[PDB]
Formats: structure tokens, C-alpha cells, sequence
């Protein structure tokens, strides 16, 4: 917890990192694109309750 | 290759880099310009989720989304002073417009069978006027072939042709007397109003356009 | 027949026109009117039985002409002659009030009746 | 004739200079903002949760 | 050859027909906006109950434009 | 704000050009304080 | 028709239909995942 | 990112590209008659 | 007959203005049903058969004018 | 010929007439948007769909009008 | 010749009549405007953008017929 | 001359263009009296936006009008 | 030369239909007057500036077209 904690403070990534890095350490991420895709559905749950949605209606 | 084939190629190039780069370094919080575009996703996945919601919404959404941005990107590059009117060539637009009409009813055929033809016969009514709802919707339901292009069509070209008669019309009104230099303003004024109005009828077409062919895929993927 | 009433005093509770200030704007009730509810504003109210007339300067409240033709006017409290200047310096202060600020609904309130005052 | 039409386009491209670009800039950047505080918040939080 | 040029005057005249149908559409459809304002929870049932207004309404316009094509393409 | 409740302050407004009585003097001010009651135990009495 | 009757309305039908399934797979393929990526990359920092 | 990801547009959409070849093909006999007048 | 048969055109074009009253007046009526539906709720049932009268009455003055264009077509 | 050509640009301008009875319709449904989202407030997200749909079809009716207009006038 | 002139002239005549509907139309969109903010108080933030909105929608079928007026007018 | 008689005939035509900017500007004076005698005092923020919508009727008949004098005078 | 007084007298009648729309309008700013004074006789004064700009503004739309009908009867 110490070594995490010391992770965290020594490289907070809050701005930038490469999404495709973030893609890099976490497959996670194409695995949820993927399935997403599959699914055929591009509303992200979660996304959207604490990201607003610009819309017109 | 012929003019409209130069110009269909500007305008593949112009969507590419609206992308390809407007996105720099694939930046989490991303580029300001993305911003712009990642309104218009969320504003037409609310839209097709709003109208063609359900299992299959998604699954049609990156036809409803480059039935955005086409008409989107093609009102708004056409309204350079010099650059050709691929939209007024009316037979890419009004063909695509019968393109989706027969292709959803190709849809509903092949998806709702022979009783497809029961989303012409509306609801219970009276006996005597049961048959005539089916004659004056389906007289409806083909003019619904052609009046989504032509809504878009008429709306641009007629835009660009108003803009050039009074734009040719101020040429020669600028070469007469001096006293027509003086104060010839206000005709330029309106003209100025006039290619400012243009960008918004075909942002407006572009999202019509693309809800309307969301309301008749509504029809045909959901029967009522 | 006319049922004019506060919980201080029943005014009227045979009257042939009243005239009321509603959030229909005004309504005036002679004889057999349809038989209507009305949110009272605060308002200046007159009554009149015969030619005779009685003026009245009422809180808002509520109206409502019962299907028998029973004009029940309830209000908060009320004569015209009785409400008539250090008001209008009270409603200055009130404008005052506006500046911080429910205090600022009742600052709100005060310029109404700063109107309704004005009325008179 | 043309020429009138590449004078209101440059007035117009005047009109967003002045109005349309610092008002897009200021959309943007409230947006920019709004992605950016989320993010430095979940981050802060995460640092939090490994003190608890 | 009278009845050439009557063809396309003749055409030009049914047009007018249309315009008392696009009122139409918009009165059925400013029923709606009304009435849902109105209701809120209206909407579900009222929704097809408009659709069907709106296509009958369109439909007298589709017999004008049905009459224009009959003269000007013969 | 409340409907009656803002029937309520211009009643208390309208009391005052003066000649008033005492009693609707009374009747325009309040002399309470409620006492919001959880659930067993009560946030503080405010004035009312 | 100021280029409403051309015969060349074969040819420019032709790069249209082009362009329309060039545009459709472009959007769909590419750009579109990757709009799903940033909402998806958000969410992950979220939920992390 | 520009990877190119797999999506299922070729039988979801399989119904409009019906309609395209028919247009196309409708076309084609339509601009050599148009070539005539 | 270049005259008498150019007149029966014009005319035919005359009576498509007939049906555009037809046209406002079927909305009219929708129009009050979706109002008067949203008002009382549960009318509808009623209402409906009502409705479809008033339909019918409306498009029967349009059928005389249609029927009329026919007739000169 | 001369009558032929005249009875062309004479019946366009017969048929342009036709374009006033959509204009004041899709003013009718703009206004029944403002008009109900200034009774309910929060109903908007709802019923500004539900106008856009009122206005394209609105619009239609007058734009076929204008289209034979432009079949006249260009042909 | 002169026919053909004088159908010119006609022709655009006859056009500028359909502007009257476009007319009427902005009228109706402002006077929900007007009546909308009255309602509320304080519907405008919204309601002014929809507003405006709602007036270039219903100018446009009027600038459609205006157009067709100056075709015929000019050539 | 024909040409002559359908400057005047066609001068006539066009002056009809302005009929509905007369009924036009009437509705947007009689909603501002309608609002603010409901309101009083919503006039300061309204009575702008009436006049905008004045001066945007008055221009639709504005363009009528320059038709008509391009008849007339052209 | 027949033909041209011909159209004057003519072309004179057709100019005023127009004024049709401004007989409206008056009534319509009149009827609104009477409407808000019975329904509120205090806001009255506040009201009767605007009352007497709507009367004008209304009638001149007609007094346009007046001139117009008299260019062409007189001039």
C-alpha cells in the first residue's frame, strides 16, 4: 500500500497519458470497445452519469 | 474523373482529417476541436436511441451518423464561394433518399414478412373506411420515398441559386453611377445575411434528414 | 347571494354586482355568473347591493361561485376606507430588503402591495 | 459576381472571429474543464482510498 | 395547340390546391405539442391517434399533386 | 414560495393608512418556534 | 437545369454510391470506436 | 483508434445495399435513355 | 377542339383549390381530438367513434370537388 | 413556341403561390413548441423531437408545390 | 418575343404574392416569443434560441418564392 | 405595347405580396398588449423583442415591395 | 395605346386587394386593447403608448401598398 500509494503521488495521470497506453496496461478497455461493437450499442453506462450528454432536445 | 468526382474526393478528405489529426496525441481529456464532434455523437446517439432505440438502435448507428455528417460536412463545403455544388446535383441526394425508402422496404419485408403490409393498415376503425386506410397510406407511404430528399434538395440548391442572382445582381449594381457606391450597402448586407442563413438550413437539413430516416426505420424495424 | 368573509369577521356571510381582481384577471359577478373557482390576488374588491356601494381592500384568498349561486369570498383579511403615505416609506425599506434578499419573496410581496397600495 | 460572395464570406469569417470563436473557446473550455476536474477528482480520491 | 400551353397552365393552377393541406398538418401537429404540454402523460395514446390525423390530412394533398402530375404529364 | 404563503405576508403587509387594532396587530405577528421532531429526535426549534 | 440534364448522370451516381460506402466504413471501422474508446477510457478511469 | 475494428455492417445493412445495386443498375438503362432526349 | 379540350385542363386545375379547404378541415378535427383528449383523459373511447364522423363529413365535401376534376380529366 | 414558352414561365408562377400555406404551417408547429415549453418547462426534452417531425412534413407538403414550380421553370 | 418578356414580368408578380405567407409566418413565431415569455416570466434563455430558430425556418419558404420571383423577373 | 400593359398589370400583382405583413405586424402588437396587460411588468425585456419582430415582418414586406418597384420603375 | 390605360385601370385594381390585410390587422391591435383593459383597467396607461404605435405601424403597411395603387392611377 505504501509502494501504490508512492505510484500514485510519483505519476498521477489526471490530463494526459495516451489513451491507447491506458488501452497498454489495461486490455480491459479493447475487451469493453469490443464488446460494445458486438453488441451494437454506443451508449456507455457511467459515461453519462458523471459526464453530461450535449443533445438538443 | 469528372467534377463532382474531384469534389466527392474533397470532401472524403475533408471527413478524414476530422479525425485523423483533429485528435492530437490521443489525449485523455483530447483535443478542444473533438469536443465539437463528441457533442454531435452524443446529440445523435440520443437521437437514434431516442427514435430507433432498442436492441437494434446501436446496430444502426453508424448509418444514421454518416446520414449526419455527410449532409453535414456537403452543406457546409458547398457554401464556399468557389467550390462545386455536389448537393446540387440532385440525383446523389434524391437517389440516396430512394435507396433508404426501398431498402426499408426491403427491411420490412424481409423482417416482418407479407404482414408487413399490416403497417398499412393502420388501427381498428369502421368497416367502410377499413380498405381506405390502406389505399391513402400506402399513396403516403411511397410519397415518403421522395420527400426526404426533396426537402434536402430544394432547401440547398434553391439557398446557392437566390445567393448568386442577387450576388451577380449587386455586380451591376455597383456599375452605375457613383452615387450607387455610395450607400450600396444595404444590398450587400443582405447577401451577407443570406450566405449566413445557408450554413444554418443545412445544419438543420443535416439533422432532419437524419431523424426523419430515423422516424420511417422506426416503421419499418418496429411495426406502429 | 353574497357570502364575503374573514376569519376576523364575516363581511357579507341580495348583493347584486361584485367586482374582484382574480388571476383571470378581473371578474365581475352579477347575478347568475357560471359557477367558477378563482385564486383572489391581492386586490381591491367592490361590492355593491343595490347602488349602493361598499369597497373593500382585500388580501387575496379565494373565490369561488358555488353552482347555487352562493358567492363565497373568503380572504385573510380586509373597507377600502380603512386601509386609507408611511407605507410607502415602509415599502422604500422594503426595496432595501430586496438587496440581501423568503426575505426576498417578501420583498417581492411588498412591491405587490406597494401596487395594490398604489391603487388606491 | 463571385467576388461579392468571397467579401461576405470574409465578413463572415469576421463575425465568428469576433463572436463564434471566443464563444466555442469558452464552451470548450468549460467542457475541457469539467472532463479534466473529474478526472484530477477520481485520482485524488484513488490516493485516498489506499491511506483508508 | 391551345392544349399544350393550357397543359402548363393547367399544372400551375392544381398547385394551388396543396397549400390548404400544409396548413392542415401543422394544426394536427400543433394539437399535439398542446396537448402533451397539457396532459404531460397523454402522449403514448395520443402519439398514433395524431399519426393517423396527420397522413389523412396529407392525404388530401396527395389527391392535388396526383391531379397536377395527371395534367402535366398527361 | 407557498401560495397561501404568500397570501399570509400580504395580509401581515396589509395591516399597515394605520388606525389598526391591537388584536390584528396580534394576529400579524407569530409567537412560535417550531420544533422539526426526527425520527424521537428534533433539529433545532427555529423560530417560526 | 443548370446541370439537372446532363448524361453524365451514370458517372456521378457512380462516385456517389462510391463515396457513400467509402464514408459508411470509414465512420463505422474506425472513427466511431474510437469516440466509444475515449467514453470507455472515462469510464475506466471512473470506475479505477 | 484507427485501428480498424470489426463491425457487423454487411448483413445489417444488407437491405439498403440491395436497394443501392438496384438503383445503380436502374441507372444505368436510365442515363442511356436520358442521352437520347 | 384545341380550345374546348385546353379548357377542360384549366378547369381541372381550378378544382384542385376546392380540396384544400378539405385538406385544413380534417387537421381541425384532429386537431380538436388530440386537445380534447389531453383535457379529459378518458373521453376517448367516446370520442373516437364521434371523431371518425366528423372525418368522413369533412373528406365527403373534397369528394365532390374530386369527383368533379375527375369528370373534366 | 412564343405561347408555349410564356404558358411554361406563367404556370411556374401559378405554382409558386402554393409554397404560403406551408410557411405559415411550419410557423404553427415552432410556435406550438415555444407555446408548450413555456407551460411545462421540463416537457422539452420530449417534444422538441416531436416538433422537428411536425416541421419536416409540414415543410413537405409546401416544397412539392415549389418542385413543380421548378419542373415548369427549368423544364 | 414580347410574349415572352411580358411573361417575365408577369411571372414574377404572380411569385411575390407567396411572400405574404412568410410574412405572417415570422409574426407568428415572435408573438409566441412574446406570448411564451409573458407565460413564464422566465422561459427566454431557452425560449429566445428556439425562437429564433422557429423565425428562420418559416423566412425560408418565403426566400424559397423570392428566388423564383427574381428568376423570373431577371431571367 | 403588351409589354407595356404587363409592366402595369404584373406592378399590380406583386403590391398583393404586402397584405401579409400588414396582418403580420398586427398579431405582434396585439400579443405585446396581451402579454404586458397580463404581466405588467414584463414590458422592459419585451417590448424589444417586440420590436424585432416588427422590424422582421416589415422587411419580408420590404423585399414585396422592392419586386413591385422593380416591375413598376423596371 | 389603348392597351397600356387598359392596364393602368386594371393593374389599379389589382394593387388593393392588398389593403385587405392591413383591415385586419387594425382590428386585431384594437380587439387586443379592449381585451387587456377589460381584463386588467389599471395597466391602462402603460399600455396606451404602445396601443396608439401598434394602430400606426399597422395602418402603414397599407399606406405601402396605397402608394403604390396611386403610382400607378395618377402617375
Amino acid at each position: 500500500l505504501q509502494s501504490t500509494l508512492d505510484n500514485i503521488q510519483s505519476a498521477r495521470p489526471f490530463d494526459e497519458l495516451t489513451v491507447d497506453d491506458l488501452t497498454k496496461i489495461k486490455p480491459e478497455i479493447d475487451a469493453k470497445v469490443e464488446e460494445m461493437v458486438k453488441k451494437g450499442k454506443w451508449d456507455v453506462p457511467g459515461y453519462k452519469d458523471r459526464f453530461g450528454n450535449l443533445n438538443v432536445m | 474523373l469528372t467534377t463532382f468526382s474531384l469534389y466527392t474526393i474533397i470532401v472524403l478528405l475533408v471527413i478524414t482529417s476530422l479525425y485523423t489529426l483533429t485528435n492530437n496525441n490521443n489525449k485523455i481529456i483530447g483535443s478542444r476541436w473533438l469536443i465539437s464532434q463528441e457533442a454531435i455523437y452524443d446529440t445523435i446517439m440520443n437521437m437514434t436511441k431516442g427514435q430507433i432505440g432498442g436492441k437494434n438502435w446501436g446496430l444502426y448507428f453508424p448509418m444514421i451518423f454518416t446520414l449526419f455528417m455527410f449532409i453535414f460536412i456537403a452543406n457546409l463545403i458547398s457554401m464556399i464561394p468557389y467550390s462545386f455544388a455536389l448537393s446540387a446535383h440532385l440525383v446523389f441526394i434524391i437517389s440516396l433518399s430512394i435507396v433508404i425508402w426501398l431498402g426499408n422496404t426491403i427491411l420490412g419485408l424481409y423482417k416482418h414478412g407479407w404482414v408487413f403490409f399490416s403497417l398499412f393498415v393502420p388501427a381498428g376503425t369502421p368497416l367502410p373506411l377499413v380498405p381506405l386506410l390502406v389505399i391513402i397510406e400506402t399513396l403516403s407511404y411511397f410519397a415518403r420515398a421522395i420527400s426526404l430528399g426533396l426537402r434536402l434538395g430544394s432547401n440547398i440548391l434553391a439557398g446557392h441559386l437566390l445567393m448568386v442572382i442577387l450576388a451577380g445582381l449587386t455586380f451591376n449594381f455597383m456599375l452605375i453611377n457613383l452615387f450607387t457606391l455610395v450607400f450600396g450597402f444595404v444590398p450587400l448586407a443582405m447577401i451577407l445575411a443570406i450566405m449566413m442563413l445557408e450554413f444554418a438550413i443545412g445544419i438543420i437539413q443535416g439533422y432532419v434528414w437524419a431523424i426523419l430516416t430515423a422516424s420511417y426505420l422506426k416503421d419499418a424495424v418496429y411495426l406502429h | 347571494k353574497l357570502q364575503f368573509a374573514l376569519p376576523h369577521e364575516t363581511l357579507y356571510s341580495e348583493v347584486t354586482q361584485v367586482n374582484l381582481p382574480a388571476k383571470s384577471g378581473r371578474i365581475g359577478v352579477l347575478a347568475n355568473h357560471v359557477p367558477t373557482v378563482e385564486q383572489l390576488l391581492p386586490g381591491v374588491v367592490e361590492v355593491m347591493e343595490g347602488s349602493n356601494s361598499k369597497k373593500f381592500f382585500i388580501s387575496g384568498g379565494f373565490a369561488t361561485v358555488q353552482p347555487d349561486s352562493q358567492l363565497c369570498v373568503t380572504a385573510i383579511e380586509a373597507p377600502l376606507e380603512s386601509f386609507s403615505e408611511n407605507i410607502k416609506n415602509l415599502l422604500a425599506e422594503a426595496k432595501k430588503n430586496v438587496s440581501s434578499s423568503r426575505e426576498a419573496a417578501e420583498a417581492a410581496i411588498q412591491v405587490e402591495v406597494l401596487e395594490n397600495l398604489q391603487s388606491v | 459576381d463571385e467576388s461579392i460572395l468571397l467579401l461576405t464570406f470574409l465578413g463572415f469569417t469576421g463575425l465568428v472571429a469576433k463572436y463564434l470563436a471566443p464563444a466555442y473557446k469558452d464552451f470548450a473550455d468549460a467542457r475541457m474543464k469539467k472532463v479534466s476536474d473529474v478526472l484530477n477528482a477520481s485520482r485524488n480520491k484513488h490516493v485516498e482510498a489506499v491511506k483508508d | 395547340q391551345l392544349v399544350l400551353a393550357a397543359k402548363y397552365i393547367g399544372a400551375g393552377i392544381s398547385t394551388i390546391g396543396l397549400l390548404g393541406a400544409g396548413i392542415g398538418i401543422a394544426i394536427v401537429f400543433a394539437a399535439l405539442i398542446n396537448g402533451v404540454s397539457r396532459n404531460p402523460s397523454i402522449k403514448d395514446t395520443v402519439f398514433p391517434m395524431a399519426i393517423l390525423g396527420f397522413a389523412l390530412s396529407e392525404a388530401t394533398g396527395l389527391f392535388c399533386l396526383m391531379v397536377s402530375f395527371l395534367l402535366l404529364f398527361g | 414560495i407557498s401560495y397561501a404563503a404568500y397570501l399570509n405576508v400580504a395580509a401581515q403587509a396589509i395591516r399597515s393608512t394605520e388606525l389598526q387594532t391591537a388584536s390584528v396587530l396580534n394576529r400579524s405577528q407569530t409567537d412560535a418556534f417550531y420544533t422539526q421532531y426526527k425520527n424521537a429526535s428534533e433539529p433545532t426549534p427555529i423560530t417560526k | 437545369m443548370p446541370q439537372l440534364v446532363p448524361f453524365y448522370f451514370m458517372n456521378q451516381l457512380t462516385y456517389g454510391f462510391l463515396l457513400m460506402i467509402t464514408l459508411l466504413i470509414l465512420f463505422s471501422q474506425f472513427f466511431l470506436p474510437m469516440i466509444l474508446r475515449l467514453y470507455v477510457s472515462r469510464l475506466f478511469i471512473s470506475k479505477l | 483508434m484507427l485501428k480498424r475494428f470489426p463491425t457487423p455492417i454487411l448483413k445489417v445493412y444488407w437491405p439498403f445495399f440491395v436497394a443501392g445495386a438496384a438503383v445503380y443498375y436502374g441507372m444505368s438503362k436510365a442515363a442511356d435513355l436520358s442521352s437520347n432526349t
